[PDB]
């Protein structure tokens, strides 16, 4: 049986990257080769693994992280990077073995009033761990004053829309993600290739 | 957390909702602009509604985080540039009653009519009529009576109401701590904190009146030659040694003497060159016009236009369906959404006024990185200034050869050389003591050095001594001659359009040098040269985030406003018209009268 990429890659709708979804893939045989020759993804960065090898060795637990951002933040999706979204959203290790993939979605994630579907968080105490996720909407305290729950001077609440429109330029579009994980360990491993 | 770190998070939710705010606010401006339809009147007041009161409460917020206590000089310009703008310290009913003066001033020019003396019921309006007799009309007698008419019905209307607004703009002025309303619209030029670059208030003042100085004796010159020619369009009507009636002068009221040139022209055997005619031959369109526009700015290194600005620009009137407002703008809507609304024809003009209008765009694209508050030009007349020098560089022959708009074996005389730059005099100029003279009396008035029993009088004393214009009929103080100018009846600074036409030479002067242009500097193209790309890119990719004389030293190597540059652009002209003038009388007596 054949793994559920067309589940993650082709799904209707995407998550928002503060709360990035997570499918962790076992028990099939997975087919890269639809995934690294599809001439749709305007990013397929691979670290620590190869593209074109991975249909050769099995893997003990493969992991689907997907979400939605703009173009302009792709680039904070890899090891080691800094910004609103891998600061407080979706934080990748330092010392990832996987694959980041990106694609434009203009076409099915903007609306011309404007799509709000999307979110972001915009301030936290601390930056993310690793694969951390942060899905709480408690008013931030910018100040040294608490804010009590209060929503006014010095305190925000943490989440933003995207508002994403058709006619935003390519910086500004929306860009779904799947970040692929890859682990091998001495478990039932029953993620191979053909 | 310290009031700067509480600063620069109240910048970043900031920035958020204001992007998603004034794009609404542009895209539905836009949409009215492109189809006017009362559906998009409604959708564009609401969405402009929504963006003022966002920013008269972000305003008031940011003025609690004192300016002071902030050391990071781009947190420090994106608060002041929020603390000034969206605040109205004046009275509810004071500000109720100054909106009514503005609507009603705006009105009065818009819809003022003057109706023949044969027939009361042939009414002519300004913006088809009026302005059409100022622009063509040889006739004396047609020309003096619609100056007389338009400020004696329209000008003696706005009188009393420009009473009550220098009045009420002093108060609006004094609530945001400036001494008067002309210091509030130089207070654009101010910088301080910044050691070395910072510039006063009053410092503007004294650069205008310096660099004029040294703008008199070309000016002098100028206007000798043009009274020679003028004297034989209008014998008996004008004195050899006196002011230039001011009805005479190519439109309403001397602003430019651009439409003198049929009368002034040095050779007017030699036609002035037009490829108008070259882009039909070759079946061009709007698309290849703006396709070209785009070929020039990349052949200096910048970047292509977007992919959007193809797809949502307007570069073509729309027809019967939609109804456009056909007036060339660049739109910077934000998020990476740029677009030029342009009704092009396929002329020589809209040719090259896409290359002004894609520098601006040029310009809004290098400084989107920039936080939202300092997206903006170094001061008001670095953008235009940077539009001007794309149509300099696009007009020259050089360049017009170079896509094949003009023979390879095409040769540049002297005479069309000369042609080409006393047009450009009339223009550039002969608008330069207009302009200066406009701001003077403005700021005078409202300091209070000409109270308002002298406002007339003093008017046509500084229009007789510095811009050498007279007025062809007297006028009393029941008058109101400025106020008959757009800008000054619909509130609006023209400092500016001097300070802006120091710039545009000072940069292609720079820019220039950059392109090791060799001859004089109006036959020069910085096409093709990635260092004069490189060298505008780095003031472009600024914006507002440092001071205008940083921005301006990044170009031309100076901090400050140079008259120069401008000097030398014409100094080929200003050598031939000393050599006509030698029979002349240069300057003039301010004693001499059409009516004395
Ligand atoms: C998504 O579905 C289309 C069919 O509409 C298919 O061509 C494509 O290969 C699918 N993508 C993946 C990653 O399975
Ligand atoms: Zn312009």
């Amino acid at each position: 049986n054949l793994c559920p990429f067309g589940e993650v890659f082709n799904a209707t709708r995407f998550a928002s990257v503060y709360a990035w979804n997570r499918k962790r893939i076992s028990n099939c045989v997975a087919d890269y080769s639809v995934l690294y020759n599809s001439a749709s993804f305007s990013t397929f960065k691979c670290y620590g693994v190869s593209p074109t090898k991975l249909n050769d060795l099995c893997f003990t637990n493969v992991y689907a992280d997907s979400f939605v951002i703009r173009g302009d933040e792709v680039r904070q999706i890899a090891p080691g990077q800094t910004g609103t979204i891998a600061d407080y959203n979706y934080k990748l290790p330092d010392d990832f073995t996987g694959c980041v993939i990106a694609w434009n979605s203009n076409n099915l994630d903007s609306k011309v009033g404007g799509n709000y579907n999307y979110l972001y968080r915009l301030f936290r105490k601390s930056n993310l761990k690793p694969f951390e996720r942060d899905i709480s909407t408690e008013i931030y305290q910018a100040g040294s004053t608490p804010c009590n729950g209060v929503k006014g001077f010095n305190c925000y609440f943490p989440l933003q829309s995207y508002g994403f429109q058709p006619t935003y330029g390519v910086g500004y579009q929306p860009y779904r993600v799947v970040v692929l994980s890859f682990e091998l360990l001495h478990a039932p491993a029953t993620v191979c290739g053909p | 957390s310290t009031i700067e770190e509480q600063a620069k998070f109240f910048l970043d939710k900031f920035n958020h909702e204001a992007e998603d705010l004034f794009y609404q606010s542009s895209l539905a401006s836009w949409n009215y602009n492109t189809n006017i339809t009362e559906e998009n009147v409604q959708n564009m007041n609401n969405a402009g509604d929504k963006w003022s009161a966002f920013l008269k409460e972000q305003s008031t917020l940011a003025q609690m985080y004192p300016l002071q206590e902030i050391q990071n000089l781009t947190v420090k310009l994106q608060l002041q540039a929020l603390q000034q703008n969206g605040s109205s310290v004046l009275s509810e009913d004071k500000s109720k009653r100054l909106n009514t003066i503005l609507n009603t001033m705006s009105t009065i020019y818009s819809t003022g009519k003057v109706c023949n003396p044969d027939n009361p019921q042939e009414c002519l309006l300004l913006e088809p009529g009026l302005n059409e007799i100022m622009a063509n009309s040889l006739d004396y007698n047609e020309r003096l009576w619609a100056w007389e008419s338009w400020r004696s019905e329209v000008g003696k209307q706005l009188r009393p109401l420009y009473e009550e607004y220098v009045v009420l703009k002093n108060e609006m002025a004094r609530a945001n701590h400036y001494e008067d309303y002309g210091d509030y619209w130089r207070g654009d030029y101010e910088v301080n904190g910044v050691d070395g670059y910072d510039y006063s208030r009053g410092q503007l003042i004294e650069d205008v009146e310096h660099t004029f100085e040294e703008i008199k004796p070309l000016y002098e010159h100028l206007h000798a030659y043009v009274r020679a020619k003028l004297m034989n369009a209008y014998p008996s009507y004008i004195s050899p040694i006196g002011c230039l009636p001011a009805h005479l002068l190519g439109d309403m009221w001397g602003q430019f003497w651009t439409n003198l040139y049929s009368l002034t022209v040095p050779f007017g055997q030699k036609p002035n060159i037009d490829v108008t005619d070259a882009m039909v031959d070759q079946a061009w369109d709007a698309q290849r016009i703006f396709k070209e526009a785009e070929k020039f700015f990349v052949s200096v290194g910048l970047p292509n236009m977007t992919q959007g600005f193809w797809e949502n620009s307007m570069l073509t009137d729309p027809g019967n369906v939609q109804k456009a407002v056909c007036h060339p703008t660049a739109w910077d809507l934000g998020k990476g959404d740029f677009r030029i609304l342009m009704c092009t024809k396929v002329t020589m003009d809209d040719f090259l006024t896409a290359h002004h209008e894609m520098g601006h765009i040029q310009y809004d694209m290098a400084y989107a990185a920039q936080p939202f508050l300092l997206r903006n030009g170094a001061n008001e007349g670095f953008h235009e200034a940077v539009g001007e020098i794309m149509s300099l560089s696009a007009a020259t022959p050089k360049h017009l050869k170079s896509i094949g708009l003009l023979s390879p074996d095409f040769q540049e005389d002297n005479e069309t050389e000369i042609n080409f730059l006393l047009k450009q005099a009339l223009t550039i100029v002969g608008t330069l003591p207009f302009t200066y003279m406009l701001e003077k009396w403005r700021w005078m008035v409202f300091k209070g050095e000409i109270p308002k029993d002298q406002w007339m009088k003093k008017w046509w004393e500084m229009k007789r001594e510095i811009v050498g214009v007279v007025e062809p009929v007297p006028h009393d103080e029941t008058y109101c001659d400025p106020a008959s100018l757009f800008h000054v009846s619909n509130d609006y600074s023209f400092i500016r359009y001097y300070t802006r036409t120091l710039y545009q030479f000072q940069f292609q002067e720079a820019l220039c040098q950059a392109a090791k242009h060799e001859g004089p500097l109006h036959k020069c193209d910085i096409s093709n040269s990635t260092e004069a790309g490189q060298k505008l890119f780095n003031m472009l990719r600024l914006g507002k985030s440092e001071p205008w004389t940083l921005a301006l030293e990044n170009v031309v190597g100076a901090k400050n406003m140079n008259v120069r540059p401008l000097l030398n652009y014409f100094e080929p002209l200003f050598t031939w018209l000393k050599d006509q003038n030698k029979n002349s009388f240069v300057g003039w007596s301010t004693d001499w009268s059409p009516y004395a």
